């Protein structure tokens, strides 16, 4: 019971089939790896992207450069939505299979949706407020995203 | 090759096994992208052998990373080698210099921006002489396995795909050789069986309106990956001992019998026999001894594609001190600085 | 074919903490997937497709739209019997099948069911 | 890499890794304080119920921007449940008030 | 009897044909033949009596007897 | 030279398809359109009404349909 | 258009409050129960909500009279 | 209950209070 | 020159026996095959050779409307007294440089 | 919806009352069928269904018998997420 | 198709003719039957007669033959 | 009548046999594996209809194959 | 092997549709429900057996055209 609730407490813990001490009852709360830390005050995220970032020094300050695929792949809900009510696609899985082509249409659709969508950009030390920034996205074709050189 | 070396380029080229260096001396006999052959200096030749040396050069092939391993000779026919010299030159060499990237005329200045903190300017020359193209080998494994409904097959029959996605695929459900993919196409046409789906009304009143039936079977395929596009250069099929080969492993083990025969044949030729004859009967039953696999896998079929990275923004350079940088624009050649001659940087 | 099973028995289960080549914070359970989800769009094409069933069946004949509601379990209960259905329209159980027929007949027509096929 | 949407972890109906599982980013803590910061209330709430934990608000929230309704439900994470019945697993009990 | 002589015939080509493969063409372990075949063999027997099969064969042998006899 | 004067100059200026499937009418109006080799709607505008009213099994009310529901399709004999 | 909110956070002040007023109005647009107020310039709900606050035509006592008078009129 | 929750935070106060 | 088919070749990553050089390389080199068309905007071009030597731009087979600028371009060795390469390379008029994958855009029926 | 968090000690009567069964075996799963065992720590009948109202034995695989517990197994038909809150 | 569309309306437009009562009497069977038929089989007898009225091929021809005599030869 | 829906059903039969099941099959919408079946059942029905319809059929091909088949013997 | 097998396997179940399932059940000495189901389960079991064992007989509409080839000439 003991090594159920703690499996420490009790001079030695037990370990499973490897030699490796089994995770118990209180080690799935607390730490840096717990679920308070782990998956209560932070999160993975849908709707998210990743890239590698260039500079683009034409951008205006509140706007910045997204790849046209990161966009498809990050507004496909919205896209759908857009394709259902100006009647390009009968059904959900109709408008699917016109983004999985990329018609020439879907590239329309994904310009008026993301017209005045703002994106965050957030880079991986967060080490205070400016370090997420709320930009408004204009479609680049490429695959790195391009932020304003004064933030 | 490095226009400004050290010239520690050769010792670190040489050393690490990625050129074919000459084990004896002798004239180069035959040339071809795939070998060597060495007819060696009688001074260098043992009493009891022919003076004949096979340097069987690697083709492309995949390494740990998933980069192209491929060597090319670097000597002409009939050209004098001595022990020691390069003969083929591996990944990232050049005449047995190590030659890890290209030699660039640069210029240092602001240009607009486009170079800010560490970004870096490209010309559109460079991409035109693909001088950072790389290829990119990769491998991709379908296996069929035993299920408890029943065995997984590689049947080209899959539901919910049309005439054109199983084009590129043969009798036997698995893509050809040499077929340029997309990221989406089918590979390997895998189906699993499947029972009891418990469909849902309004599904069961849309599949009566259709006379449509509900197929029995799942499509488990192997597909390309979205975004990667190649060619397929290399297909190999794993079946169990117990299973009944394909159509397509039938046609694989045939190609490579031959080539067996083909190998041991022609290495007598240039040149034992005995020896030759007992290595074709090793080699055939190694061909077609049937595979060791993993309990319950019925058949593996691996795929390796090539695809070719060009260079686009986001790339990220460097030179060799330090200087690192990532490829933010990418220039039309009369948007360059020019010299004097009109060169552009 | 039983050596093949005995070999087959499962192993020692791994256990999900057992961290990956990084051993930092990577461990097996962090790639395990919750296999019996549905998936967002499925969701959404399900409630369109009663919703299109529902659009449907709102253009047949009322005693027609109410048999085809009643052999399959359209928004009711378990499905009827065609004997069941005659014993609520005091008819026929050949004459419930026919009326059926026809009434999927009718539904195949295009301009009908092009939308439904879509759905396919 | 880029996700709308995709496969979830097992224990904590969450995003997976990066990109060969298709999985989210980690909105960490610190993310979560730079948010706090800002008054996003709602950006955070969204940010950590309907994009990440929620299960019924997720599928309502896909729904509901399939229609060009961007109003979420947020509901109560998932991973809060998980958390509610392995303190109640020791013997612990925690419970909400007011119910 | 024709289910007798069908079921004669069956047994001894399937005796014939081997036990690996009988076993592999229907798709029973080897464990179970002995048991498949006496169960089954005289059921599939009686059916293709009642079908008939190799009668028309039969007819067709009689009819290119007939057709060489003419020519 | 060319080419820069052209962008110089740039400067300086400043239903008939559809088979009788898609009618869905009476079995009468198809009967009658399928012996007269009247499969397409592409073919049966062409007629008129006097010609096709003397189509046996062919009336008044039939044509009225067949009419009416070529108007309500946007279509008209001729 | 819309590239910053300085006149609307004036003319609302708290930074917060025009937030939540915002969100309302714009929600009121997209369903279907309201039309803009300043001429649509092509603009999401969300900015036109923020032109029309600029202008002053919207506020968070405007919008809560037109709520109470519009449930006064559905008596009728 | 900070920056546009506050106001939300502060509305549920005036209906817990009662 | 825009498309190549090489006799028993099906993809660029494969060597073919007799060559010096790998048909990637070869590749290559035909891209930098200077030519000019007068007549037409899109030929194609025939080169068969056998036998021990350079391949160069002048064994290529000659139509009247096609001028090869320099017939010295090598395009591969032959290594062996049996070995053939035969090719159809594709010629034809454009503006700038289009990559091959903007070139796949519709596969045109390829 | 709810105001604070209460936590306090737990006694036998509330695990208990917590509680949807007693895990009386140390079984998992068949090893041939991977279905869950009678009074394993992988349950029908104590932690609920594993398939979407299907019952484990297969008497009852409809939506429409929600709310029954089986004779022939004695599991109840209802979602399979109860089995992260039993 | 064509021919099988020529085939249906030559057939329509005889039982049209002759009357649907008239062609139940003669064929044996009722008048809703004939009726009946006009919509669920004679468009398939029609594309049956229509893949049936281009005869045989001389290749198959001789397939048939070769297979005939094979199975008429002791 | 009768007599010509037979002579008629004698020579669709003739047609169909040297057709093939595979096309026969296809063409009417029947199972391959009852196509047989229907051929007992339509056919003279089919036949009939034809003799009451003043359809014309001719056997030409029949006497053709019996002629290349005495070509083998 | 296959294709015979799937040509015995169809030749098999023309032969049961004709005689008629009732009747097949009646003739064989069990129920309709036993013949309905061994055509799903068994005869390509059967018939694959039938194809490995080298007993597939002519088919039908082959044997119609030889009897009337025996006839025409004779
Ligand atoms: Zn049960």
């Amino acid at each position: 019971v003991d090594a159920l609730l703690d499996n420490g407490r009790r001079g030695r813990a037990i370990t499973g089939s490897n030699k490796r001490p089994l995770k118990s009852l209180a080690d799935m709360i607390k730490g840096k790896q717990g679920r308070f830390r782990q998956n209560l005050l932070g999160k993975r995220v849908d709707y998210s992207g990743r890239s590698v970032i260039t500079v683009g020094p034409y951008l205006r300050l509140h706007q910045c450069g997204l790849p046209k695929k990161m966009a498809l792949e990050l507004f496909k809900p919205f896209i759908y939505g857009k394709l259902e009510l100006r009647g390009l696609a009968t059904t959900i899985k109709a408008a699917k299979k016109m983004v999985e082509r990329e018609e020439a249409v879907v590239w329309d659709i994904l310009d008026e949706v993301i017209r005045e969508h703002p994106v965050l950009l957030n880079r991986a030390p967060t080490l205070h407020r400016l370090g997420i920034q709320a930009f408004e996205p204009v479609l680049i074709e490429g695959k790195a995203i391009q932020l304003h050189p004064l933030v | 090759k490095p226009l400004v070396g050290t010239g520690m380029e050769r010792a670190v080229a040489v050393d690490s096994g990625v050129t074919a260096v000459a084990k004896r001396g002798g004239v180069v006999q035959y040339v071809d992208a795939s070998r060597i052959v060495i007819k060696v200096n009688e001074d260098e030749m043992y009493p009891g052998e022919a003076g004949i040396d096979i340097y069987n050069l690697t083709k492309y092939t995949r390494s740990n990373q998933n980069t192209c391993i491929n060597q090319m000779p670097c000597v002409s026919l009939g050209e004098p080698v001595e022990r020691g010299d390069v003969l083929a030159d591996g990944p990232s060499t050049d005449l047995g210099e190590l030659a890890l990237g290209q030699n660039m005329r640069v210029a240092f200045m602001p240009w607009n921006g486009y170079n800010f903190e560490d970004s870096i300017l490209v010309s559109e020359r460079v991409v035109q002489e693909d001088r950072f193209t790389t290829i990119h080998i990769q491998e991709l494994a379908c296996v069929s396995r035993d299920t408890k409904l029943g065995p997984e097959e590689i049947t080209a029959d899959i539901p919910n795909v049309g005439e054109a996605a199983l084009s590129k695929l043969d009798e036997s459900g698995i893509v050809y050789i040499g077929a340029e993919v997309t990221g989406g196409d089918i590979l390997v046409g895998k189906v699993t069986p499947k029972g009891e789906t418990q469909l849902t009304p309004e599904e069961k009143l849309l599949r009566a309106i259709f006379g449509e039936k509900a197929s029995d079977v799942k499509d488990s395929s192997l597909r390309v990956p979205n975004g990667v596009s190649g060619t397929v250069i290399d297909v190999q099929v794993f079946t169990r001992d117990g299973v009944e080969k394909d159509k397509r492993a039938l046609e694989i083990e045939e190609m490579q019998l031959k080539q067996a025969k083909k190998d041991l044949s022609e290495e007598l030729q240039i040149l034992l026999k005995h020896e030759f004859e007992k290595k074709l009967e090793a080699k055939r039953r190694k061909i077609t001894q049937g595979d060791d696999l993993a309990p319950g896998v019925l058949k593996i079929v691996k795929v390796y594609l090539a695809v070719k990275r060009r260079i686009q923004p986001g790339d990220k350079m460097a030179g060799r001190h330090g200087n690192k940088g990532v490829i933010s624009k990418i220039n039309p050649i009369e948007d360059m600085p020019y010299d004097e001659n009109g060169t552009p940087v | 074919d039983k050596i093949r099973k005995v070999l087959k028995i499962a192993k020692e289960p791994i256990s999900m903490e057992t961290p990956i080549g990084d051993d930092e914070d990577s461990h097996l359970g962090d790639f395990i997937e919750d296999t019996t989800l549905e998936l967002p769009l499925d969701s959404a094409t399900t409630e369109s497709l009663r919703a299109a069933t529902h659009d449907v069946l709102a253009g047949l004949t009322a005693r027609e739209a109410k048999v085809l509601r009643m052999r399959f379990g359209i928004d009711m209960n378990t499905d009827y019997t065609l004997e069941e259905v005659g014993k609520q329209f005091d008819v026929t159980r050949e004459r419930i099948r026919q009326i059926e027929a026809k009434a999927l007949r009718k539904l195949r027509h295009p301009s009908r069911s092009e939308v439904l096929r879509s759905f396919l | 890499h880029a996700r709308s949407t995709g496969s979830y972890s097992l224990v904590t109906q969450q995003p997976l890794g990066g990109k060969a599982q298709f999985g989210g980013q980690r909105f960490g803590e610190m993310e979560v304080w730079a948010l706090e910061a800002y008054g996003a209330a709602y950006t955070l709430q969204e940010m950590l119920t309907v994009k990440s934990d929620d299960v019924n608000g997720r599928t309502k929230m896909y729904k509901n921007i399939v229609d060009g309704n961007h109003q979420m439900e947020p509901g109560m994470p998932e991973s809060f449940n998980v958390l509610l019945k392995e303190i109640r697993s020791l013997g612990i009990n925690i419970e909400l008030e007011d119910e | 009897n024709e289910a007798l002589r069908i079921e004669s015939a069956l047994l001894n080509k399937i005796a014939m044909l081997g036990t690996e493969k009988t076993a592999e063409a229907v798709g029973v372990d080897k464990s179970q033949i002995s048991r498949w075949k006496r169960d089954w063999i005289p059921k599939f027997s009686m059916l293709l009596a009642v079908l008939e099969w190799g009668v028309v064969d039969d007819d067709m042998a009689r009819l290119a007897r007939q057709v060489a006899a003419i020519l | 030279a060319t080419i820069l004067a052209e962008q110089l100059e740039a400067f300086v200026d400043l239903i008939l398809l559809r088979p009788v499937d898609d009618l869905e009418l009476t079995v009468r109006s198809a009967n009658c359109l399928k012996a007269e080799a009247i499969h397409y709607i592409g073919d049966l505008v062409q007629r008129t009404e006097v010609e096709l009213l003397k189509t046996p099994n062919l009336g008044k009310k039939s044509l009225t349909e067949i009419k009416d529901v070529l108007a309500s399709r946007g279509l008209s004999l001729g | 258009a819309r590239v910053t909110v300085q006149d609307a956070v004036e003319k609302i002040g708290n930074r917060f409050d025009l937030v939540l007023v915002a969100a309302r109005r714009a929600r009121q647009m997209q369903v279907g129960g309201k039309d803009p107020l300043v001429p649509e310039e092509n603009d999401k709900t969300t900015v036109i909500a923020l032109r029309e606050i600029e202008e002053g035509l919207i506020n968070n006592q405007i919008l809560d009279v037109r709520e109470r008078q519009e449930q006064q009129e559905q008596e009728a | 209950p900070a920056g546009t929750g506050y106001a939300y935070h502060q509305d549920r106060m005036r209906r817990r209070a009662a | 020159v825009t498309e190549v088919e090489i006799d028993g070749v099906l993809h660029e990553y494969s060597t073919k026996e007799g060559v010096q050089e790998d048909i990637l390389e070869i590749l290559l080199n035909l891209k930098g095959l200077a030519v000019r068309v007068q007549g037409k905007d899109e030929v194609i071009l025939t080169l068969n050779k056998s036998g021990i030597g350079p391949v160069t731009a002048a064994d290529i087979t000659h139509d009247g409307d096609v001028e090869i600028v320099k017939p010295q371009h090598v395009i591969c060795h032959l290594t062996d007294e049996n070995a053939s390469i035969s090719m159809r390379i594709k010629v034809q008029r454009g503006r700038g440089y289009v990559p091959a994958s903007t070139r796949i855009h519709s596969e045109e029926d390829e | 919806e709810f105001d604070a968090i209460k936590i306090a000690l737990a006694s036998p009567d509330m695990i208990r009352s917590w509680s949807f069964g007693e895990v009386k075996k140390p079984e998992t799963i068949n090893y041939r069928t991977f279905k869950p065992e009678r009074d394993g720590l992988f349950c029908a009948r104590i932690f609920g269904p594993v398939k979407d109202y299907e019952c484990l034995c297969g008497k009852y695989k409809r939506l429409k018998h929600r709310g029954v517990i089986c004779e022939k197994c004695g599991v109840e038909v209802t979602q399979t997420k109860v089995r992260r809150e039993r």
